[PDB]
């Protein structure tokens, strides 16, 4: 009679939540972030021209 | 030509994610500013994108019948989001309390700690070295939540048979779990990432139970 | 029998550091934690520092942040307390209090046996 | 992505102070030859955008001036922003003249 | 910082009398208090930890009680070897703090 | 010889699907729903003015 | 009247069945 050896069950998952989220083509959060930062990045939202 | 102005005041709920550099609103429009940015308690060190002229802060602000507190307003190019300022460190945390195990046995075997919880049928494996709380970003609320939970559980169940031993001990287990642990005696900086399933730990506990039983018998 | 022989105390003018050491006869290191508790004249006792059984857990009183250093050498059973920039308020009876033993490897923050005392004063 | 944000705005200049009446924001493509010659090689871009909206061919001149080649320059860096580029930072608006829809 | 208030600062009782001393806390410490006594000219010795536990050698007359932020050490039928200073020390949080101290001198 | 005691495996997830869905900063249908209730609530979509 | 919510993650029931089978067998033998 031989004792059953100790076993360690490492965490395992084919699809983590990060890659499950990245599976979708477009993410609304990222798309909206880029589209709303577009104005700030490619234009001046503070300079005021009066003439 | 014909114009129209409709001043609209809407009570939406905002949401921000680590590192809380900016927060989204219920209307789907971003605000590129940390929710905790301000002037008091060294809040100016928080990251903001809009210039300081477009942001102002009011101390002692009372609402409208439509206890004064501070107010943190802003003027985005489209709207004006306003939210009462709060201290970041006690206001937000990057770890959520998952389960409160009334009786979680701790054992040392093979150079590791095997926190086995028969209540939820889950065994974790952690290093002997106690995980320092300073290593956790914005983890001050962890201590408060853990202390409250253990005090409640001890008063409810263990005050008649067991006693606590010192301050609670914190260990980080495999899979991205932090086990705030308080040993009992019977009267007789980085962000940790957590796995999406506790299946490994549940299988570890089941295998351990079966293995100890069959080995002993 | 447990005996906490401690030395290194003496009059020191304010400005520089000092070293305190403690020797354990009956109490065995690597099995129990050790504290340092001071008792200023005219006041009660005051906790200062604690060292774990092996030394990987160090906690200091809020009044000795960045100024006091604690260390132990389990081989010779000697506990070391090194303080830097000691001020006048540090005049106290420093005891090498031993943390009570309740579990194999736990620091209980309760003192079961204390040292006799040592004269540590900062006068100018 | 090589596009020209063609935007046109009609502004009321009132008896005392100005007011908008519409901003037609649009994204316009650029010719293959423009990308090959001016964008990649010389690092510049034209002030005009020849493109087909609404089944019609249209061009827009930046600041409504004659054709010129602005020097393409990097966009100001914001939080979590990759490398973008834009020729103009401000946006042209009509000069104030009384009681005219400009 | 947890503040200890070991009231009253001093009392007086003869042999065989009963005496009670009270320790308060700035916030609930959940039975994480320790009681210390010093015989005149002697080193401190542990008496009560976990607020209701007595170690080996402690007389059974001594007994701790209370919960939350209230903890009282009660000595019944005090003997000659029981008249000394008493200190209440908490260990719920950090830094560790001690009580002001109470005195029991024979009248 | 003693019997292996009965054990009850209660349901247990690190992250429920509800909080996984709520983990996103911006929610697809909720954002669209609010933006489309905007007109209906903050304006009248039935009153007709003729003059 | 009410609507019940499934917890998903049938793994709890699968481990329950596996433990029940193994425990029944080992207990009987």
């Amino acid at each position: 009679i031989t004792m059953l050896e100790d076993h360690e069950f490492v965490p395992l998952e084919v699809y983590t939540r990060h890659e499950i989220k990245d599976s979708g083509l477009l993410d609304y959060t990222e798309v909206q972030r880029r589209n709303q930062l577009h104005d700030l990045r490619f234009a001046d939202i503070d300079t005021v021209i009066h003439a | 030509y014909g114009t129209t102005v409709n001043c609209i005041v809407e009570e939406v709920d905002a949401r921000s994610v680590y590192p809380y550099d900016e927060f989204v609103l219920a209307t789907g429009d971003f605000v590129y500013m940390s929710p905790f940015y301000g002037y008091r308690e060294g809040s100016h060190t928080e990251h903001t994108t809009y210039a300081a002229d477009r942001f102002k802060q009011v101390d002692g602000f009372y609402a409208r019948d439509l206890a004064p507190t501070t107010r943190n307003l802003l003027t985005t190019p489209k709207f004006t989001v306003a939210w009462d300022w709060v201290p970041k460190r006690p206001s937000v945390c990057t770890m959520t309390k998952w389960q409160e195990v009334d009786e979680m046995l701790r054992s040392e075997y093979g150079g590791s700690f095997r926190f086995s919880s028969d209540a939820i049928s889950t065994t974790f494996t952690t290093n002997l070295t106690e995980y320092p709380l300073s290593r956790v970003d914005l983890g001050d609320c962890i201590g408060k939540d853990a202390r409250d939970a253990m005090d409640r559980i001890f008063a409810r169940r263990y005050n008649a048979t067991h006693i606590k031993v010192g301050q609670p001990q914190y260990y980080q287990a495999n899979g991205g779990f932090l086990i705030a642990y308080q040993p009992l005696l019977s009267n007789t900086v980085e962000r940790i990432k957590t796995t999406s399933s506790i299946e490994f730990a549940r299988l570890q506990f089941t295998y351990n139970h079966i293995q100890r039983h069959v080995n002993d018998m | 029998e447990v005996q906490l022989v401690e030395t290194g105390g003496g009059v020191v003018r304010p400005g520089r550091s000092l070293r305190l050491s403690c020797t354990t006869s009956g109490f065995s290191f690597s099995g129990s934690a050790m504290h340092w508790v001071r008792q200023a004249p005219g006041k009660g006792l005051e906790w200062v520092a604690v060292i774990s059984h092996d030394g990987n857990i160090i906690q200091y009183h809020d009044s000795v942040k960045g100024r006091f250093t604690i260390s132990r050498d389990n081989s010779k059973n000697v506990l070391l307390l090194q303080m830097n920039s000691l001020r006048v308020d540090d005049t106290a009876m420093y005891y090498c209090a031993r943390d009570v033993w309740l579990l194999p490897a736990t620091i209980s923050y309760a003192f079961d046996f204390w040292g006799q005392g040592t004269m540590v004063t900062v006068s100018s | 992505m090589y596009y020209k944000d063609v935007t046109v705005s009609q502004v009321w200049f009132g008896h005392r102070y100005s007011q908008f009446m519409g901003i037609f924001e649009d994204r316009a493509p650029v010719p293959f030859e423009e990308v090959i010659d001016k964008i990649n090689a010389k690092g510049v871009c034209r002030s005009t955008a020849k493109y087909v909206r609404n089944n019609l061919e249209t061009t827009a001149f930046h600041r409504d001036d004659h054709e010129t080649d602005m020097e393409l320059k990097p966009a100001n860096a914001a939080t979590r922003t990759s490398r973008g580029w834009h020729t103009t930072d401000l946006k042209y608006n009509p000069s104030r003249v009384e009681a005219f829809h400009r | 910082v947890i503040w200890m208030t070991q009231s009253p600062p001093s009392l007086s009782a003869s042999i065989g009398d009963t005496v009670t001393i009270t320790c308060r806390a700035s916030q609930g410490i959940s039975n994480s208090i320790a009681w210390y006594q010093r015989r005149p000219g002697k080193a401190p010795e542990l008496l009560v930890y976990a607020a209701y536990r007595l170690q080996s050698g402690v007389p059974s007359r001594l007994s701790g009680s209370g919960s939350g932020a209230e903890y009282t050490l009660t000595i019944k039928n005090m003997q000659p070897e029981d008249f000394a200073t008493y200190y209440c020390q908490q260990y719920y949080d950090n830094p560790l703090t001690f009580g002001g101290g109470t005195k029991v001198e024979i009248k």
